[PDB]
């Protein structure tokens, strides 16, 4: 889409993942599976929940009863009433329709916006030591146990920690 | 020419009498009087819907 990750360089979304909308998968010796990044996910809840209540909600009306009764000697005010009502319907129908499309855009460019950010922060928490494979995904030049996986998930990757290990086996396979 | 069997007619008006005021009639002939009135309160809004739906 407009950040080039949601149906971009990320071709299809994951029907595994059920605890949030954007998130991570993991393979290592211990097995793989899908997690929700909780912090993410629960910003574009936020956005969005604010973004339906203010469409909604700053639609406030007083009570009033549109209908008028003219006899058949007020023909004028009578297409005159006709053409206020009509003025108003396209006027609503007009910038509703067109919102609905402008905010759609924005909403799903939103969503690929999160994404794209979320692989960015991965990419510069691994740096050297984990290899981009496309898709996506990173492939570490060390292996990376659930601990491991979860200061990456939680941004406490401690690149020091592993860089020499990665650092040999980085240079050996490209030898 | 004849409606409901009337080749006379009737004409039919109205008024609001404000509180404490007087309303007199006085004719010599033609005159349907009133006999009952209403005191009443208007509200602001609403209107007359017509439909066969139910209430
Ligand atoms: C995850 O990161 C937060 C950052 O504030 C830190 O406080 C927390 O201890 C980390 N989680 C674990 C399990 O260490």
């Amino acid at each position: 889409g407009l950040f080039g990750a949601i149906a971009g360089f990320i071709e299809g979304g994951w029907t595994g993942m059920v605890d949030g909308w954007y998130g991570y998968h993991h393979q290592n010796e211990q097995g793989s599976g899908y997690a929700a990044d909780l912090k993410s996910t629960q910003n574009a809840i936020d956005g969005i929940t604010n973004k339906v209540n203010s469409v909604i909600e700053k639609m406030n009306t007083q009570f009033t009863a549109v209908g008028k009764e003219f006899n058949h000697l007020e023909k004028r005010i009578e297409n005159l009433n006709k053409k206020v009502d009509d003025g108003f319907l396209d006027i609503w129908t007009y910038n509703a329709e067109l919102l609905v499309l402008l905010e759609n855009e924005r909403t799903l460019d939103y969503h690929d916006s999160n994404v794209k950010n979320l692989y960015e922060k991965v990419r510069s928490q691994l740096k050297n030591n984990a290899k981009e494979i496309g898709n996506g995904c990173f492939e570490f030049y060390h292996k990376c146990d659930n601990t491991c996986m979860e200061s990456v998930k939680n941004g406490t990757y401690d690149y020091p920690k592993y860089s020499e290990e990665a650092k040999l086996n980085r240079e050996e396979i490209d030898s | 020419p004849k409606v409901r069997d009337q080749e006379g007619r009737m004409n039919y008006y109205w008024t609001l009498v404000e509180p404490g005021d007087k309303i007199t009639f006085e004719a010599t002939g033609n005159l349907v009087v009133p006999r009952y009135a209403f005191a009443m309160e208007r509200n602001a809004g609403s209107g007359i819907i017509i439909s066969d739906t139910p209430v």
